[PDB]
């Protein structure tokens, strides 16, 4: 249904002119960044799961030219665009980050992965990470210097208002801040952890669930690239919060990631919305990109019935996981809430729990139906007391539970009870979460997103010509500049022939014209041919195909076997 | 729809397949707006990766041609059948050039020929006016397209438009056979003495053809048609 087995690796390479600073290596910061991307892919390729990785490239240029490799751009195009990056612009970090997130969220509304107004599905994920490689240089615009990072809001994407942040559930921002000095640093190659950077990108990185890396040595660079390769995971960032008193600490608030394991991820129960749905609301309330999940450190019992579909999501290592595995209570669980998901309750009813594993090696989130301590006894009694033949009191209690039960859970609950073996338990009716106006707005957004996606995907080719001109001041007319595409057809155009080369080249074109008897009438030799791109210079495998085949008879590389 | 779109690497091919099977059991089923709504929703043309084209309708064409046998003696027909018959001619003309399939094409044309057939014909004419108003080249018409235009000869406007280009193709050596067929059709259709026929005759009167055989044949046909009608 959704392919989470094809992770997106968006690279936001800083192409501001400050990336022309030279390290002690003799290479620029941009050269270090390109080498870092290449090393990252070399390290990633060791993992067999690396196949199907989508690699994307966005830069600090303007939106028509910011996207170098987006959707439906093959690996060779990515490599060619990476190799030819030039650092010649301003440090428009906020604008470029906005464009990168818009590129990531380009097709979300077309495919309905966000599941707006219908619960948040951790298995509806398109896992991407933005690895932005930059320096700590201050952010710049034409007007002046920006001391802080602020993503622009102008030109909003259709439906961008539905989530109150640009980044999404399944997106993480990582910053590789290059602080490599121009002098060979006297510090030893200490094996300590990588520091968090103090630039303006670090708050945005931490908010997204990622982190910033400060680099000032090639050894540190390798360490960050290895850690980044380890951080390419399919999962969604959950904003875990603490509710109630202790049983201002690192484990009180955390933007941790929960793992989602495919095989096509399979799941049933959504994360509750942050509002109670109604059929008379003209507009859908905006969503936080990371759901505020509240847990109570009470150590309740993790009740489970035999045949229920329960989604299990393994939390990544975090101080909260450290706390849970340090208290050492694998037989108890902390109830988990979403605030304002209920009709009236501010904290709302539980929908799941954190239960440490048997080995105390990991903590897993068990996503249950909404208000599961009330539903699960009833659901057990349905099949244990009367064998899916509901009684009057049971049906009344079930309906009473349904009053506290949000309509967006109706579909998953129907599917669950059907696969237990009681298909006729509830009325087969459409979910009452969304008004007609809301659904019409959603379909209009889907069409607009389709059109905008078509426009953006076709725009990544940079099929435009740079303004090769010098605007002449009075105290219209412009002075042209050399271009890449004006390859001199000196045989076909007499204006491309320099004066110093006029006579010999005249002889050459004369011979090319008259001596073509039983020969070849090509353009200028030594230009159209023998100025091949270096990549195709020694492509003997491709060259041998154009030659007739012969007769059969029976440290890394040096241009052949 | 989301499953069909997102999982495009392994799309469901049964969407087009089910149309042929269902049309041969319940003809009224094909008139529902659900398929139209799905087609309209999926009609967004994307250039990079999308299925924005139409699949082969050979099974549908065969079913439509075989449905004419069951409607040979039926004087009353619905407007949905008329719309389907009109839309059938707008295909790639797979069997138009085949002479053995003349009976099927004739049956299809006659099917569109009346309680709701007047409104259907008016809507078809209004829809086709977009192409009719365009100044398409004479050479752009294929040889197999002549049968399609000749079959729907009931509308006097179409006949007048076809006859209007008789002088245009008079100087074209490659349209001599169509010019002779145009003269034959003009002679045969000269039995109503209407405005369209008079306009066509006036348009063709002032056109002089260098060859003498064509002009002599046209004059002989005109004389025979005049002798056939007392209102000449």
């Amino acid at each position: 249904y959704f392919q989470s087995n094809m992770p997106i690796l968006l690279f936001l390479i800083d192409t501001s002119a400050s990336m022309n600073q030279r390290s002690h290596l003799g290479t620029t910061y941009l050269d270090t960044a390109k080498g870092a991307v290449e090393t990252f892919m070399k390290l990633r390729a060791r993992d067999p799961a690396s196949r199907g990785d989508r690699y994307m490239l966005v830069t600090f240029e303007e939106p028509p030219y910011a996207i170098k490799a987006g959707w439906k751009e093959n690996h060779a195009t990515f490599m060619n665009e990476l190799k030819n990056l030039q650092a010649e612009g301003l440090t428009t970090l906020g604008q470029s980050l906005r464009t990168a997130f818009d590129l990531l969220n380009l097709n979300r509304l077309v495919t309905g992965i966000d599941n707006y107004g219908q619960g948040r599905n951790p298995f509806f994920l398109e896992p991407a990470i933005i690895i932005t490689i930059t320096d700590g240089s201050k952010l710049t615009t034409t007007s002046g210097v920006q001391d802080e990072l602020h993503l622009p809001l102008n030109s909003p994407l259709p439906g961008s208002e539905l989530t109150k942040e640009p980044f999404r559930w399944d997106q993480r921002l990582f910053a590789l801040v290059l602080r490599l000095p121009g002098t060979m640093s006297v510090e030893s190659e200490q094996l300590t952890g990588v520091p968090l950077d103090d630039s303006a990108i670090t708050p945005m990185c931490e908010v997204t669930g990622g982190r910033s890396y400060s680099v000032c040595s090639p050894r540190m660079l390798n360490q960050c690239l290895e850690s980044l390769v380890q951080k390419v995971q399919s999962g969604v960032v959950i904003n875990f919060e603490k509710a109630g008193p202790d049983p201002s600490q690192p484990w009180h608030s955390c933007h941790k990631l929960i793992y989602v394991r495919p095989n096509v991820p399979i799941g049933h129960w959504p994360v509750p919305e942050s509002f109670w749905p109604d059929q008379n609301s003209p507009t859908l309330p905006p969503r936080t990109s990371h759901p505020v999940v509240k847990f109570s450190c009470t150590d309740c019992e993790p009740m489970v019935i035999d045949k229920l579909p329960f989604d299990k999501y393994e939390l990544e290592p975090s101080p909260l996981t450290q706390f849970i595995l340090e208290r050492k209570s694998p037989q108890t669980c902390w109830q988990v809430y979403v605030s304002n998901s209920a009709k009236y309750s501010e904290l709302g009813h539980p929908f799941g729990y954190l239960k440490a594993s048997t080995a105390l090696n990991c903590v897993n989130l068990f996503v249950m139906p909404y208000n599961y301590p009330v539903l699960l006894p009833l659901l057990d009694d349905l099949f244990k007391v009367h064998k899916a033949k509901p009684t009057l009191k049971w049906r009344q209690s079930f309906e009473s539970y349904l009053k506290t039960m949000p309509p967006y859970y109706l579909g998953p609950l129907k599917k669950a009870v059907r696969m237990m073996g009681a298909p006729n338990l509830i009325a087969d009716s459409m979910e009452y979460g969304l008004s007609y106006s809301v659904i019409s707005y959603l379909k209009k957004l889907s069409q607009q997103a389709k059109i905008e996606s078509d426009r953006v995907i076709g725009s990544v080719g940079k099929k435009v010509v740079q303004e090769t001109g010098i605007k002449v001041r009075s105290r219209g007319f412009q002075v042209a500049l050399l271009n890449k595409d004006l390859k001199p057809q000196t045989f076909r155009n007499a204006y491309d022939i320099p004066r110093r080369n006029l006579l010999d080249h005249l002889t050459r074109m004369r011979s090319n014209l008259l001596k073509s008897t039983r020969r070849f009438l090509k353009g200028q030799d030594e230009d159209q041919v023998h100025s091949v791109p270096i990549a195709q210079m020694g492509n003997y495998q491709e060259y041998l195909k154009q030659v007739p085949s012969p007769l059969r008879e029976l440290m890394m590389i040096d241009e052949a076997d | 729809v989301k499953q069909l779109k997102v999982t495009r690497a392994k799309p469901d091919s049964t969407l087009y397949l089910s149309l042929m099977y269902l049309a041969k059991i319940k003809p009224n089923i094909f008139a529902t707006e659900g398929v139209i709504e799905a087609l309209c929703s999926l009609l967004r043309r994307d250039a990079s990766i999308n299925f924005k084209a139409k699949g082969n309708s050979l099974v549908s064409v065969l079913a439509c041609n075989l449905l004419m046998a069951a409607y040979e003696e039926d004087e009353n027909w619905p407007e949905i059948f008329v719309k389907v018959y009109i839309e059938d001619s707008l295909g790639e003309r797979i069997w138009v050039d085949s002479p053995h399939c003349k009976t099927f094409v004739d049956n299809i044309q006659t099917a569109f020929n009346e309680e709701l057939a007047e409104s259907v014909e008016e809507y078809v004419l209004d829809m086709l006016r977009d192409q009719l108003n365009r100044r398409q080249p004479i050479d752009n018409v294929s040889r197999n397209l002549l049968r399609l235009l000749t079959s729907t000869c009931g509308y006097k406007e179409v006949r007048l438009l076809a006859v209007q280009k008789l002088e245009m193709w008079l100087q074209n050596p490659k349209l001599t056979r169509p010019a002779q067929d145009l003269l034959m059709s003009v002679c045969m259709n000269c039995n109503t003495h209407g405005s369209e026929d008079m306009d066509v005759i006036s348009h063709l009167i002032k056109i002089r053809l260098k060859p003498k055989v064509l002009l002599n044949h046209f004059m002989l046909c005109i004389r025979e048609l005049l002798s056939a009608h007392k209102d000449n």
